[PDB]
């Protein structure tokens, strides 16, 4: 067991870190990685899941800062709380 | 009982033609078959356990160019660190997330473990209905 991380204790920078290590699977383990990109959904919040990762819809942008740009947009359009 | 997927062995099998949408077919029917040209690159060589063995398999994925332009820049960076890919979200089951490595004959009932074609590629989700029916 583990509490829901949650996305208002990370800066955006830490955040970009963070989707950077998962676009590079930049982890020692494969567990390592499924791990960061649970993590990465329970802070986004988004319906999508991993989608918004490793299955963009047409037209996004699925860099690094692209995923954020994304996140960010969608929990703005929501009424969801933002980067520390 | 002692684990056969723990031990030793040796790679064999022919696998089978598929095309660059092979994992598509990983959610459907009994899964995706080990291609010809990722058996054609292990057959034959020594692997320490099955996890070493699907390791390989995603590492030779990641080397061939048509069976990896299907995915997307971060699946192609997890399968050159001979990681499996992320499957669609539509086909994961909690924290099964990633292509699974399956045996179609059960190794408890004569499979073989190593035997490219008594494997098959299947999602998360394809798998626990298979599962399930059984």
């Amino acid at each position: 067991m583990e509490l829901k991380h949650s996305i208002s204790d990370y800066t955006e920078a830490e955040f970009l870190q963070l989707v950077t290590t998962i676009c590079n699977a930049d982890t020692s383990s494969e567990e390592e990685l499924v791990k960061l990109v649970t993590h990465f959904e329970e802070m986004t919040e988004h319906p999508s899941g991993s989608d918004l990762i490793y299955y963009p819809k047409e037209g996004d942008d699925d860099s690094p800062s692209g995923i954020v740009n994304t996140v960010k947009q969608w929990r703005a359009a929501n009424g969801k709380s933002g980067f520390k | 009982m002692e684990s056969k997927r723990n031990k030793p062995g040796k790679a064999t099998g022919k696998g089978k033609p598929v095309g660059d949408k092979w994992l598509d077919d990983a959610g459907k029917d009994s899964g995706a078959p080990i291609p010809d040209r990722i058996a054609d690159k292990l057959r034959d060589k020594e692997f320490k356990s099955f996890d070493d063995f699907r390791k390989a398999v995603w590492e030779e994925v990641s080397k061939d160019p048509e069976l990896s332009k299907n995915l997307n820049p971060s699946n192609k960076s997890s399968v050159s660190k001979g990681y499996s890919p992320a499957t669609p979200k539509n086909q994961q089951v909690g924290g099964r997330k990633v292509y699974e490595l399956h045996h179609d004959k059960p190794i408890s009932q004569g499979g073989e473990v190593y035997d490219m074609d008594n494997i098959r590629v299947t999602t998360p989700k394809r798998h626990i209905d298979i599962h399930r029916g059984k």
